[PDB]
């Protein structure tokens, strides 16, 4: 929920999940998120909906939308050697998803 | 739909949906008021039943005195009271509330590169504080204009309400309903008789989960809670029963998780660290408008009498960490910042999840 | 004249003849300030010209006239004000402000919150209960303007009045300031002849435990008189008892052309703070007669300290030492401020730490709800700003201000922190001087200040293991800086060790604790819970009033009565032992749980005069000593 | 109104590219999502306001396009497309 | 009219008036009367403000009762209604104003020559207009009859400068004090001292006392009272007055001969024939013990005008007596109720709690008292173990500080090069050993004393800030806790707590006495020139002899060189020295004094005024004191070279450490007020720095 | 409000109106009551105007007052 520094109005944006609802998202750079953008994603995968308590608005919006992404393994490159998980930043639970 | 309103539709009655962002203070509105000459002493009455209109006056004081045309008195006792000559008798006038809303359309179908857009809304009397912002709602209502003082000849569009529909209710402690009606208290004893109620209870537990039947058992007990107890040095007593699951991915503790949220009526269901844009435990920031101190949300506070329901239990941050562990043992929250001290309720059950490390569950 | 208004005060004659405790109230305020104006004469302080009314009392008297001071305030207050006014003016005649008016009981429909507000409420008397966030600068009001006309030689006066301070509107007649007399000569004002009320504007938020939990709070005006100013600080918990105004023209005159509506504040008659859990309002209780001569009985006996100890938390098996610790940093000792400015610590502070699921915290809500000024706080969720100060900017003057945290909030009362061990180096390096100098410097960008944080803190810790170990090294065990050791008076280790009896005597008293019914519940009923709102003025069930173990309410009452009334004086027996003592602990080869360090002695003056404090002595004794002695002994060994 | 610019395209190097407010009347409401690429045809006019700008020092006048048409530079299938 | 209606009040100011005047002339305290030599100085431009004494009146009184005669409660009146009687104690003073017996010259004050060209001017127009008045002699016609008729005509005729534009001279009211009260059995709420809280609307226009710290002082501005503006059409002078924030000049001539005419001439305002004030606005806050239980502090606006500018510091604790004065309501509009109104206090006098060591002089009260410490011998150990004597023990400890406060000698090289006089003590020791109340006993001692905590006082709480002054409407650098206690004693607590930037800051004050700081804001460098005193504890927290005295020390080599004195202060149990430690205490806790009744510990302002009189001194060196001195540096940098690699070593022996040396014998010099520094101070200095660290770590 | 003070009078028309009223059904002067048959002449169009005396008002008090 963010108000405008000119209009002085606050408009509630549910972010690209929310909006890619009955669509696709589609996420370039997967591995470079912080921890905000992984707890977003990490709730939209697990229960298809986003849940947002800030300046007085407490709600669900939907977020039933089919995610593509796209991610670098560390170092560069991939290692045939290692699997998935020491491939990936990612941890197991988003992995599974 | 919000963005399809038209030209067309100004001075009609529309029926059109969205979701409320703001609700504004009640302001009083007069609708007897009970007015008196300066000088004059003359008195009067206006009655007010229309309060459609925004940033206008459309009824006020008479700008002279209404005593000379009526000409009521015999003697009629040249005498001028002035410009705006009457003072407003507050002690023998009347009010009502209004409210300011604000309707944005609902983030889910909005065009990628465009701000949501909005419309501010009036409600009066009984429309008043039926709705709080973020509920999803229909509204019947009047496309009205005014005028803000971009176009020579340009009005800002508004809605006078005429009827709220809320699509679905949200819960909470506060709109929580404790009266009951005779058929259900009946029917409800019927239950209560039964021998194999607990079997019932525990199948009718997450049906389309296969197996688990001590886990459905113990959410079945977690959904109760327990008796608590005040005792007279004041030692309070929980009765809320707090369970934890740690297991295996893809064990449908999960979605144990999701149905314990459905079928409580109070219910919140978090990831560790909390949801997208609503954070776990009580989050006390200050006022939008005003400044001053008040409670955000959190998992833990807005499911006061309810199951909070904590996926990835084991990925938390610290001020969290020990915020649950005081709101499940005491069943409150202590807050402590420099403007504001309170103890506030969290007298919730926690129901948790967690994976162990190195992936699968190790028996060595 | 008006034949309605003098019936009205006719009534009020009756009402006020009729209840003798009003006409004893106002000739009582009457003989204290005319003998503090004879004591000025002959060699202080003045009482105001208000009486508290209770409403059901006027309920019982005359339902009529209790509906209109309701319903009606306007009709109804001002001839109850005149009747008061004459009344006292009889009776003061032998012996110039007129009185006013308070009210209290149980108002009904009309008690209220800032969001329960409404506008059928308007010209209505209300009672909101909420919390204060914002208090306005006390500023002073002109009433009458005295001038000095210099070429006459001779003094004039003016009156102003405006809308907020008659219940009844009025037509405003603006006078402006005179500067010249009628004859043209020129006016000086003469300041100090000239009066001044005080005036504050208050902003009353519904309390963040009555309030929803995601919506914004709701909040309302509140304008205070001159001897209703400076009742409140911010962050107070008050019920205030007004009148909801609606004031001026909401934009129906032809200058003002808006939407603000008519603006709506209350018109406050009176103030009551209220005591909440964990705020910075103390809880005091109104003592009786009977209730000194209670505590004075027990005062006598000589198993005091063994009744009032096991008294506390008799929910809670076991810990009796610290029972006993927690009854002397309740009492807390003497605070020495020597003829250089110097300090001495008076109250006590008490660590402790051991094995989970020990009743820490359980003991820690106990102190929260049994002390007068007791603040809860945690280990994380409290930071350096949280625990002292912050500095903010307020919107009127546009100069720095400050907010004060949790410490000084409970300045002269309690501190409970649990989640001790889990806290950050800068707030522990914040604590180190609350502790000792009992004060918090605050050095920020262009402030410079000194606030008291007199507090007496509980801590609640946890090993590093997460359970003691006896053959580990204490140190290693608690693994807590030094200097936080030697601040703390008492540190307990709780292990928790597992006998077979113990047990059995702990699985038997918490199973017999589960099965207490309060009176007047049905057997299947659930106990409801009521948030306790006390007003702050100036294992055996069926403890009833001091049989063999006291209730909390009593037990509180002779804390306070302790606390005010007692002040023990250091004795040669008491001082021997307490030497005597404090060498052996110096010297001594046994390894101790806490450090020995000058601190400790200090310890044993605090303890030994805290236990004077629960025998009502104005004396310290060896028997205090020799205790205060040997309850450190069991903390250490 | 609808906040024009050039395309970055058909700008010069070192140019910045310009913009207008564009004025769409009744029928011509909501026609051009942002972000897409159009072409206006309308009246070429200047805006009046009161006591022109103080800060230029000049009497300069804003100018905007009163659109008179919009044209451009959709997943609806019929009855064909179906049985395609 | 009944517009205006009339009260009768029991003040009279006609015998006040009268009372005031004959005050004036027969106040003889016990050459000739006080206020009469006075106004003989304010004449002869000796003197520019005058004082008028509330005691003084009281003794006034007092005789006139012993006398028989009825006088009028003046004091009671004046502390009533305090803004009357300013105007009328003027005109008073005007009505009485003895010749100047010198002339002035080119070296007087401008505004001195403007007021007697004012004065010939108003005789001139005197003398010019009884001339042609007499020259008219409009009746051929009693002399004196006659020349009293004249003198009324023509003083009724004429414009005349005002007596409010020809004086050179501001007036105080000093309160009554509280003893001299005591005697003559009256009550002086003007002399009582009230916090914040206490004044109420129901002191205002009256002379009241208010002790509190300084927190904020404004820049002194001229603020205008009244603008002159001259007229090229008639040659008049027009003059208007200014009380309000904010005025309308003059554009049309509002003369006696333009009105007439019709043509009004132009004015243009004129700076130096109008009248300033010097204007100062002042913040006082509460003090901490004034504050009630759970409360913050509140401030209070003083006005501060005429001489009386620059009297106020920030971080003084002082009595300001004044004028408590409503102002213009500021605030939002809305918000307002009635009449509101501001206050502020006009200040008539301060007081200093703390005396500043720059302000002491030699007056011949100070001298006797001089004289009694110097007679009662033994001055060092005396006001050494005076300092917190509360504390137990820790004599060459409280011998260090009382150097702290007394310093050594600051010096210039004609180069510009600045060597530091003050010297920077470090206590460091295990915990419990009372350092902590050292520095807060030295540091209310000392004028000038700010306590500090390690991390409550941030970077930007130690240097600088660039904040918005809004009564002077100007962007002004407002110091840290380092500026506050520029030349006074910095008080550092937990002080390895503190995070690497203020010890950068400290590093770049101990030595150079300067803050550089170049950052977006500001490009400075600011004067501190603190002496600092810090408190420590060891890096395990407690003292082990396990580890070197540099190991379980967390402190640089460089940052260990600025401190002249490091006191390494063990915490060793025994049995003897604990329980003088113990009955100690236990007597402080009981009698609420001190054990040791054979010394009598020097009061804290007693101290203060010895401190100056020392810190007025400035000793030298002569050769054999060098000699000595380079031979025990000499043998320092031998006997550290030595230590190196033992673990006995306390560091290296530095240039710093010389200067230390030299510093603390001047500092022992002056305390003995001494021209010269002799052996017997190097001495002590030496055995000082050697049971510093040395002696306790031996034992 | 205040502009409008109110005031009490020794009349109160409740009371009157009854004695009034009562007065004239009971007033029999010595076919049946006076104004009651005077009444009946009022609405059978015989009589258009009606004579209160005083005096028969003086004497109804007086048998009242006996
Ligand atoms: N016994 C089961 N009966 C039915 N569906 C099941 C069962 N076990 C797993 N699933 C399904 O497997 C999917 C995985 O969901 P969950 O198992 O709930 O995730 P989870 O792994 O338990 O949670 P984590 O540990 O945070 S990844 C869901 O679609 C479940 O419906
Ligand atoms: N020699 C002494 N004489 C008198 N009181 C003492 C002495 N040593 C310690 N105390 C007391 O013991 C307590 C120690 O408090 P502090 O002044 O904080 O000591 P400290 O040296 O600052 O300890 P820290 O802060 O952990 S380094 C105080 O109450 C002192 O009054
Ligand atoms: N000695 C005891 N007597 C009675 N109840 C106890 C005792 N020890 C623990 N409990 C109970 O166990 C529960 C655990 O909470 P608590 O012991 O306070 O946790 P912790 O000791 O970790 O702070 C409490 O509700 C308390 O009532
Ligand atoms: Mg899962
Ligand atoms: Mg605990
Ligand atoms: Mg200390
Ligand atoms: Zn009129
Ligand atoms: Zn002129």
């Amino acid at each position: 929920v963010r108000k405008d520094p000119i209009t002085k109005e606050w408009t509630l944006e549910g972010g690209a999940l929310v909006l890619a609802d009955k669509g696709v998202c589609l996420i370039d750079e997967f591995d470079k998120m912080n921890d905000q953008d992984r707890t977003s994603i990490h709730e939209a995968m697990e229960q298809q909906s986003i849940s947002i308590s800030k300046a007085g608005i407490v709600t669900t919006l939907q977020a039933r939308c089919s995610i593509i992404a796209a991610a670098n393994p560390n170092g560069g490159r991939y290692n045939s050697t290692l699997p998935l998980a020491q491939n990936v930043s990612l941890t197991e639970p988003i992995l599974s998803r | 739909p919000l963005r399809d309103l038209d030209s067309e539709h100004v001075s009609k009655i529309v029926r059109l949906s969205g979701i409320i962002i703001s609700t504004s203070v009640l302001s009083s509105r007069a609708t007897y008021l009970s007015i008196m000459c300066r000088n004059c002493r003359h008195t009067t009455s206006i009655t007010i039943n229309n309060f459609n209109s925004i940033t206008g006056n459309t009824v006020s004081l008479p700008r002279s005195c209404l005593s000379t045309i009526e000409s009521e008195s015999s003697m009629a006792n040249k005498k001028n009271c002035g410009p705006d000559p009457y003072i407003i008798i507050h002690e023998s006038s009347k009010f009502i509330d209004q409210q300011f809303l604000k309707l944005q359309e609902i983030p889910e179908l909005v065009p990628v590169g465009e701000m949501p857009r909005n419309l501010t809304m009036t409600c009066d009397r009984y429309l008043t504080n039926k709705v709080i912002p973020g509920t999803r709602v229909t509204i019947v209502g009047i496309y009205s204009i005014y005028n803000s003082k971009s176009g020579v000849a340009i009005r800002t569009p508004y809605i006078k309400i005429l009827g709220i529909q809320s699509d679905v209710e949200t819960s909470s402690i506060w709109n929580s309903v404790t009266m009951f009606t005779e058929e259900e208290e009946e029917e409800f004893l019927q239950l209560s008789r039964n021998p194999k109620l607990y079997e019932i209870l525990t199948n009718s537990i997450a049906p389309s989960i296969f197996g688990n039947e001590d886990i459905k058992k113990a959410i079945v007990c977690l959904l109760m809670g327990g008796s608590k107890k005040i005792l007279p040095d004041g030692m309070r007593l929980r009765g809320d029963i707090n369970v934890l699951l740690l297991g295996d991915p893809g064990t449908a503790k999960s979605q144990l998780l999701k149905f314990v949220e459905k079928v409580s009526p109070i219910a919140v269901y978090t990831s560790g660290k909390g949801s997208s844009a609503a954070g776990l435990t009580a989050s006390v920031q200050r006022d939008p408008m005003t400044r001053e101190f008040y409670l955000e949300g959190g998992a833990m506070v807005l499911a006061d009498g309810g199951v909070v329901c904590i996926d990835e239990f084991d990925k938390m941050r610290d001020e969290d960490r020990v915020a649950i562990h005081e709101a499940m043992e005491q069943q409150t929250i202590s807050i402590a910042k420099a403007g504001i001290t309170t103890v506030l309720n969290s007298r919730t059950s926690v129901l948790a999840a967690a994976n162990p490390i190195y992936g699968r569950y190790d028996d060595l | 004249p008006d034949a309605v208004f003098g019936d009205r005060v006719r009534r009020f004659q009756e009402f006020l003849d009729t209840f003798t405790s009003y006409r004893d109230s106002v000739r009582s305020i009457q003989v204290y300030n005319s003998n503090n104006a004879a004591n000025y004469n002959d060699d202080l302080n003045i009482l105001p010209h208000r009486i508290i009314i209770s409403l059901d009392d006027l309920r019982e008297f005359d339902r009529s006239f209790w509906s209109g001071i309701l319903v009606e305030p306007a009709y109804f207050i001002p001839p109850a004000e005149k009747a008061l006014t004459d009344l006292a003016d009889s009776m003061d005649d032998v012996p110039r402000h007129p009185w006013k008016l308070s009210f209290k009981g149980s108002f009904g429909a009309h008690a209220l919150s800032p969001r329960t507000l409404t506008a059928q409420h308007l010209n209505k008397l209300v009672s909101v209960e909420g919390i204060v966030t914002k208090t306005s600068l006390v500023r002073p009001k002109l009433i009458r303007s005295v001038h000095y006309a210099a070429k006459t030689g001779r003094f004039h006066y003016r009156d102003y009045t405006d809308a907020t301070t008659t219940l009844t509107t009025r037509i405003p007649t603006p006078a402006i300031y005179p500067t010249e007399d009628t004859e043209g000569n020129k006016l000086t004002t003469e300041y100090g002849y000239s009066t001044f009320i005080d005036h504050q504007r208050i902003t009353v938020q519904e309390m963040p435990e009555m309030a929803p939990a995601g919506q914004l709070p709701r909040s309302i005006d509140v304008i205070l008189d001159d001897d209703l100013v400076d009742k409140t600080k911010p962050g107070d918990r008050v019920n205030v008892v007004g009148v909801f105004k609606s004031l001026g023209a909401g934009g129906m005159n032809q200058s003002n052309s808006t939407l603000i509506g008519f603006k709506t504040l209350i018109l406050g008659n009176t103030v009551y703070p209220l005591h909440a859990r964990s705020t910075g309002v103390a809880a005091r209780q109104m003592l009786t007669d009977f209730d000194i001569r209670n505590i004075n009985k027990l005062s006598k006996k000589k198993d005091i300290f063994d009744i009032l100890s096991q008294s506390l938390a008799p929910s809670i098996y076991g810990h009796d030492h610290i029972k006993k610790a927690i009854l002397l940093m309740l009492m807390g000792g003497v605070e020495k401020n020597l003829e250089n400015g110097s300090h001495l610590r008076g109250d006590i502070n008490i660590l402790m730490v051991g094995d989970p699921s020990t009743a820490k915290s359980q003991l820690l809500r106990f102190v929260l709800n049994t002390a007068s000024l007791a603040i809860a706080t945690t280990g994380r969720g409290s930071s350096g700003v949280g625990l002292t100060a912050a500095v903010t900017t307020d919107r009127e003057t546009g100069e720095r201000r400050l907010e004060a945290g949790a410490m000084v909030l409970a300045d002269r009362g309690v501190v409970c922190i649990d989640e001790f061990d889990k806290m950050t180096d800068v707030d522990r390096v914040a604590i180190h001087e609350v502790m000792e100098q009992q004060t918090v410097t605050i050095a920020k960008a262009g402030i410079h200040t000194t606030l008291n944080a007199r507090c007496s803190v509980i801590a609640a810790a946890n090993p590093v293991f997460g359970q003691y170990d006896v053959n580990r090294d204490p140190h290693q065990n608690i693994a807590l800086p030094d200097s936080l050791l030697s601040r703390f008076d008492l540190l307990f280790v709780v292990t928790d060790d597992i006998n077979e009896i113990r047990d059995r005597s702990i699985s038997e008293h918490v199973l017999r604790t589960h099965r207490y019914l309060p009176p007047g519940y049905l057997e299947g009923e659930p106990v409801r819970e009521r948030l306790n709102l006390s007003l702050a003025v100036g294992g055996n069930y069926n403890g009833t009033e001091i049989p063999k173990l006291v209730t909390i309410p009593f037990l509180r009452k002779y804390v306070q009565y302790a606390k005010e009334r007692v002040i023990p004086q250091l004795t040669q027996e008491a001082i021997n032992v307490i030497v005597k003592n404090y060498t052996d602990l110096r010297n001594d080869d046994n390894t101790k749980k806490s450090p020995i360090t000058a601190r400790t002695l200090e310890t044993l003056i605090r303890l030994a005069t805290a236990h004077a404090k629960v025998r009502l002595s104005k004396t310290v004794n060896k028997v205090d000593a020799k205790v205060a002695a040997n309850l450190l002994r069991f903390a250490l060994l | 109104r609808v906040t024009l610019q050039e395309a970055p395209g058909t700008v010069p190097p070192g140019r910045l590219p310009r913009h207008r407010e564009v004025i769409l009347l009744a029928d011509l409401v909501d026609v051009s999502k942002p972000g897409e690429e159009v072409e206006v045809t309308g009246i070429y006019k200047n805006n009046y306001d009161g006591n022109l700008n103080a800060k230029n020092g000049f009497p300069v006048f804003a100018t905007i396009i009163e659109a008179n048409s919009i044209k451009r530079r959709v997943f609806s299938w019929t009855e064909e497309e179906e049985r395609e | 009219s009944a517009a205006l209606p009339s009260i009768q009040l029991p003040v009279d100011y006609n015998n006040l008036f009268n009372e005031i005047t004959d005050f004036l002339v027969t106040f003889k305290q016990d050459k000739g009367p006080k206020y009469m030599a006075m106004l003989q100085k304010v004449a002869n431009r000796e003197l520019n403000s005058v004082i008028i004494d509330l005691d003084d009146i009281l003794q006034y009184q007092n005789e006139k009762f012993l006398q028989g005669t009825q006088a009028d409660d003046l004091v009671s009146a004046i502390q009533q209604n305090a803004n009357h009687f300013t105007e009328l104690f003027c005109r008073a003073i005007d009505n009485n104003m003895p010749l100047p017996t010198k002339e002035i010259d080119y070296k007087d004050d401008v505004l001195d020559v403007i007021l007697n060209q004012r004065r010939l001017r108003n005789e001139r127009m005197l003398s010019d207009r009884t001339n042609e008045i007499r020259s008219e002699n409009l009746m051929d016609t009693p002399p004196s009859s006659m020349n009293d008729a004249l003198r009324e005509v023509v003083e009724d005729e004429t414009e005349l400068f005002p007596p409010n534009l020809t004086r050179r001279y501001f007036l105080y009211f000093k309160p009554l004090s509280q003893n001299c009260a005591r005697r003559y059995r009256k009550k002086a709420i003007s002399s009582k001292p009230l916090s914040v809280r206490q004044i109420k609307g129901d002191f205002l226009g009256q002379l009241i006392t208010v002790r509190g710290i300084i927190t904020r002082v404004s820049d002194v501005k001229p603020a205008v009272e009244v603008i002159a503006y001259t007229c090229d059409q008639c040659g008049y002078e027009v003059f208007q007055e200014v009380n309000s924030r904010t005025f309308t000049p003059l554009s049309e001539c509002t003369s006696e001969e333009c009105s007439q005419n019709q043509t009004k001439g132009q004015l243009f305002m004129s700076t130096r024939a109008s009248k300033f004030s010097a204007f100062q606005e002042c913040k006082i806050q509460e003090l901490s013990q004034q504050v009630p239980v759970g409360h913050i502090p509140r401030s209070l606006n003083i006005h501060v005008n005429g001489t009386l500018v620059r009297s106020l510091s920030p971080g003084d604790i002082v009595d300001v007596t004044g004028i408590f004065l409503p102002a213009p309501y500021t605030g939002f509009k809305a918000l307002k109720a009635g009449l509101l109104t501001e206050t502020y206090l006009e200040a008539q006098f301060v007081r200093q709690h703390k005396k500043k060591f720059a302000s002491f002089s030699l007056t011949s009260d100070v001298e006797e008292r001089v004289m009694e410490l110097i007679t009662s011998g033994d001055v060092y150990n005396r006001l050494a173990k005076s300092i917190a004597p509360e504390i137990y023990g820790n004599l060459d400890v409280k011998k260090a500080l009382l150097l702290l406060l007394v310093g050594g000698v600051d010096k210039r090289v004609g180069d510009g090069m600045k060597i530091r006089g003050d010297i920077n003590v470090c206590l460091m020791g295990d915990p419990g050993v009372a350092k902590s109340q050292l520095l807060k006993a030295i540091c209310k001692i000392s004028p000038r004393g700010v306590y500090t905590t390690g991390k409550g006082s941030s970077g930007v709480g130690l240097t600088a800030a660039v904040m918005k002054d809004p009564v002077t409407d100007e962007m002004i650098l407002e110091g840290g806790a380092l500026v506050l206690a520029d030349n006074g004693i910095c008080c550092i607590d937990e002080f390895d707590k503190m995070d690497e930037s203020d010890r950068t800051a400290i590093h770049e004050v101990m030595e150079q006495q300067t803050i550089s700081i170049s950052k977006a804001g500001i490009n400075t460098t600011l004067n501190a020139r603190t002496s600092i005193l810090a408190a420590a504890n060891p890096l395990y927290g407690r003292y082990n002899p396990r580890l070197s005295p540099l190991d379980n020390i967390n402190l640089p080599a460089a940052l260990l060189s600025r401190f002249d004195i490091l006191f390494l202060m063990l915490d060793i149990p025994s049995r003897d020295d604990d329980e003088k430690l113990a009955e100690h205490v236990t007597y402080v806790h009981m009698h609420n004094k001190q054990p040791d009744l054979d010394f009598t510990p020097v009061e804290p302002s007693k101290m203060r005024e010895y401190i100056a009189y020392a810190k007025t001194k400035r000793p030298v060196m002569s050769e054999a004191v060098n000699d000595y001195v380079v031979q025990a540096y000499i043998r320092l940098r031998q006997d550290s070279k030595r230590e190196m690699d033992s673990k006995f070593s306390f560091g290296q022996a530095t240039p710093r450490t010389l200067l230390g040396i030299i510093r603390l014998s001047q500092a022992l010099a002056k305390l003995r007020l001494a021209d010269m520094v002799d052996i017997d101070d190097v001495e002590e200095a030496l055995r000082l720095v050697r049971v510093s660290k040395e002696s306790l770590y031996q034992e």
